[PDB]
């Protein structure tokens, strides 16, 4: 069980987006770094994993990177089709406080920041239902997020004994 | 003209849908909502690397009987 994370099998579903359905409990392999449930926790979670000396206000930087990413990528992002807003109208809502981030922003930030983002999703349990991965890196180099409930995100860090 | 297609969901379940070639993508999303409860505006239906668009039919995408599709959905967002 100690090498489990080396065994993950990712299937590409659309360009640069991969899915896996491994059977494991999140807390067996990851430290869960809880984020405030203030509507900004997608961006709080990315900040925890990418910004040194992260505070409750680090997320503003990530949202500015999301704006930069969207100006490059929004028009061509397949998930942006579900939003249905022009770029400028999307940006005005995205940048508003307490507006929820999503898999769309994960896709764009992965490209903008040059990183791989994995969102692991659970449903009222420690048990993983799925992982969705934006970018071609592996779990050991990725930014790992935990999606729980409808819109809540926390940050994950691989536990040291699995490195 | 009834046929079936297979849809693998983000969470790894394979479901079987009863469809017709003239069914639109929106029609298929409605069938998926009936079976899995996912709102159509949250659904990302994918075939052979392409996210399918509302307003098109299964025929337009060369989706024949026993085709295998993927269903992703948004995580988070408004
Ligand atoms: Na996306
Ligand atoms: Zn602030």
């Amino acid at each position: 069980s100690m090498d489990f994370l080396r065994s993950l099998d990712w299937t590409q579903v659309i360009a640069g987006q991969y899915v896996s359905n491994p059977r494991f409990n999140i807390s067996d392999y990851f430290e869960i770094v809880r984020q405030p449930g203030d509507g900004n926790c997608f961006y709080h979670s990315i900040a925890e994993l990418t910004m040194p000396n992260k505070t409750d206000h680090s997320y503003h930087y990530i949202k500015r990177l999301t704006e930069s990413a969207a100006r490059k990528y929004y028009q061509e992002e397949p998930e942006a089709r579900l939003v249905g807003l022009s770029l400028e109208d999307y940006l005005k809502r995205m940048l508003s406080d307490n507006e929820w981030g999503s898999t769309l922003e994960a896709s764009m930030l992965a490209k903008e920041m040059g990183i791989t983002i994995i969102i692991w999703t659970v449903a009222a349990s420690d048990e993983v239902e799925a992982g969705i991965k934006f970018g071609d890196g592996d779990v050991f180099t990725a930014v790992n997020l935990l999606h729980s409930g409808q819109t809540h995100f926390d940050a994950l860090r691989i536990l040291p004994q699995f490195e | 003209d009834k046929m079936q297609i297979f849809v693998k969901t983000l969470t790894g379940k394979t479901i079987t849908l009863e469809v017709e070639p003239s069914d639109t993508i929106e029609n298929v999303k409605a069938k998926i909502q009936d079976k899995e409860g996912i709102p159509p505006d949250q659904q990302r239906l994918i075939f052979a690397g392409k996210q399918l668009e509302d307003g098109r039919t299964l025929s337009d995408y060369n989706i024949r009987k026993q085709s295998n599709l993927y269903l992703l959905w948004r995580l988070g967002g408004w």
